[PDB]
């Protein structure tokens, strides 16, 4: 029987009415992107911003009582389908999406891991 | 009720949907033109699939892409020179909404142990150059012998009995009685549809 | 041999007065949590968060004539390591990094391809 | 009191030691050398080297990743009233520091001239810290080679390569242009930074065949 | 008496004045001045004024390194003083040698040549690569130009991974326009696959 996030996906389709002749309009958001990558990692680059903007999107939506059930349903399953249900994972993902790119000290502090984290940024042979 | 399509409605088997619709009749025939747009479309226009035909039926299979990308088909009349206004269709998922014929089966013998072999579906089976999540993820293979039965799972992902063509599960000789009937489906990524459960190919006794 | 971005990530590192003493207080934003993950996908499924940031950082200065040579340095330097020089590969995760999560019509559309979404970002592996 | 001036930190073979002046006081003043290095849990500074009388201060156990950059500050007291701190500016262990040469070793092997560059010192250790987790390694070694009145450098990978080992690294050489003296001395180059380590002296060997 | 077998040098583009002057007891000073054609009116310039040694850093009086120049020099023993083959700092000699490194990427080795250290003709147009290995030397023609391997600041050249070899070795020579000079050929940078 279907997976049990598909029911509140569907129902969160409902809510905000996606189901209409007008959303297939304008080419695709993810689905054709993540089409031209099978490669694992690369399928992590991107799926890692589709995660976040879910993850906004779901945000923007919690003062909002009627889907709430909905969207957790579907959250924990990104959860243990994503972050492989690795609580430091979500952990960490979550705290690099959410740094003021404002907060005039969160910049400078950038700023500075900048070499140290483009020495890192390619994959290495032995760690 | 007046001049528009009624209960428009797309239906599919083995992967090639038809739309079906309603209209009243009247001293005059009419024709009909069913229009597909499918999601992921480049801006907005629909697609003629059946033009100013005479019949209540249309056969879509050169509009169904992606089989697991909705697609929504209107259509409509025209009295003479009088078109009416279009009939919607419900957004259609082939894959969510469709069924599939069964496996093919094949069951056999090795020393102790009876071989069967499921050939996935023929729409599956193909190799994409004549006319996607939508696959099979299970094989559900049920086993009778004397009177008892036993299912057994399958994942044709992770598991390397199953291959682009075959999947392949081998059975110890149980409970002294030969004469086994395996029958087998399908299950589906996402939806979990079933596919047609094939026709039992027993052995031996 | 001195890789060529140090140099305008240092000239940076002045611009934003990020060396000196203050900025080492409160833990670190990458560096650290980028040291918890090995296992190459993971640490694309963190980078990617992170150089969305310097995207965002390095165009709300883009107006900034004093350090734009060093901007656009860096950046290409970052599209030849993270996106290993695929142009597609930079597009695609640009065209993912901006979409207005707001655009009343971009959130039906994306609530529309959650399911098949979903349905594909758990590791995959089988070829 | 009168503050500490030209603050300084120094390195060779990682382990840094700051330096600073002062005027001399009637009373002979003491000093704290304080070091923060990136990355803090919170904001608090650490003391080195607490009411010392000296003009200097090894701070290495206040060295964690040799890439990771550190500020030290120093103060005086006298009378029994201290002063305002003194800034050192920001420290970089790997890019502002310096490491002794290689160890090399040449000889024979029939038609080729055999070489041996012991990594520096600090890198072959079996890891205690006073090379895991830290950018901070030799990348490429400049194996040069002087023969009759020309020269010819050699790159050598320490990691996509396995010539080198923990301890050591080779570079067979095919006996070339017929006469002697081949001459050779070699540098390490680090990551992120790439920093030189010092060249090593030329250690000689002379070849007689036909 | 009088500055004797002045002499201008350059290397890398910067100049110095060299002569010679008889000793005696007394130490005397220097005046070196330079005139580089297309003077506005006719005034030299001093470079080095009242200096004790026997050369002159003009560096700042090589305007473009094409523009014939010419320098005097004099002496003053205490208050008592003393009474064309053109040739480009850009256009002729030796600009040293471009930079070199190697390197590997599965089945092939990348050469970087990194330009010697606007809107001018007086730049490089083929970079001559010549690679060495078993029992071959084999150039490379680079046209910094009608090409995109070349840019501001390097050049690229990857190689296959070539007849079983083991040492490969890379050089190269800066071709000029115009006139076509070579600039200082690197020495040797060596690999070993």
């Amino acid at each position: 029987m279907q997976d049990p996030y598909v029911k509140e996906a569907e129902n969160l389709k409902k809510y905000f009415n996606a189901g209409h002749s007008d959303v297939a309009d304008n080419g695709t958001l993810f689905l054709g992107i993540l089409k031209n990558w099978k490669e694992e990692s690369d399928r992590k680059i991107m799926q890692s911003q589709i995660v976040s903007f879910y993850f906004k999107l779901f945000k923007n939506f919690k003062d909002d009582q009627s889907i709430q059930k909905s969207v957790e349903t579907i959250k924990e399953d990104m959860n243990v389908k994503f972050f492989n249900s690795n609580k430091k994972k979500r952990d960490d993902f979550e705290k690099l999406t959410n740094y003021s790119v404002t907060d005039l000290n969160v910049q400078r502090k950038a700023i500075h891991e900048l070499i140290q984290v483009m020495a890192e940024l390619s994959p290495a042979a032995k760690t | 009720s007046v001049p528009t399509p009624t209960n428009v409605t797309i239906e599919s088997y083995n992967m090639n949907p038809i739309v079906y619709w309603e209209y009243q009749i009247m001293p005059q025939v009419p024709v009909f033109t069913v229009e597909v747009k499918n999601y992921g479309v480049k801006n907005s226009e629909w697609i003629d699939a059946c033009i100013n035909i005479s019949h209540h039926y249309c056969n879509i299979s050169d509009h169904v892409g992606d089989p697991s990308n909705s697609l929504w088909v209107r259509v409509k009349a025209r009295v003479g020179q009088k078109e009416s206004a279009y009939a919607k269709s419900e957004e259609f998922a082939v894959c969510r909404d469709g069924k599939i014929g069964p496996p093919k089966l094949d069951i056999r013998k090795e020393e102790k142990q009876i071989m069967i072999d499921i050939f996935h579906p023929s729409v599956f089976v193909n190799g994409d150059e004549q006319e996607t999540t939508c696959y099979i993820r299970v094989y559900n293979v049920y086993v009778r012998m004397n009177g008892s039965e036993i299912q057994y799972k399958i994942l044709t992902q992770k598991e390397d009995d199953c291959d682009e063509i075959q999947c392949q599960l081998a059975i110890p000789v149980s409970s002294l009685n030969s004469q086994y009937c395996v029958s087998a489906e399908g299950v589906l990524h996402v939806w979990g549809v079933t596919t047609e459960k094939s026709k039992e190919v027993c052995i031996t006794i």
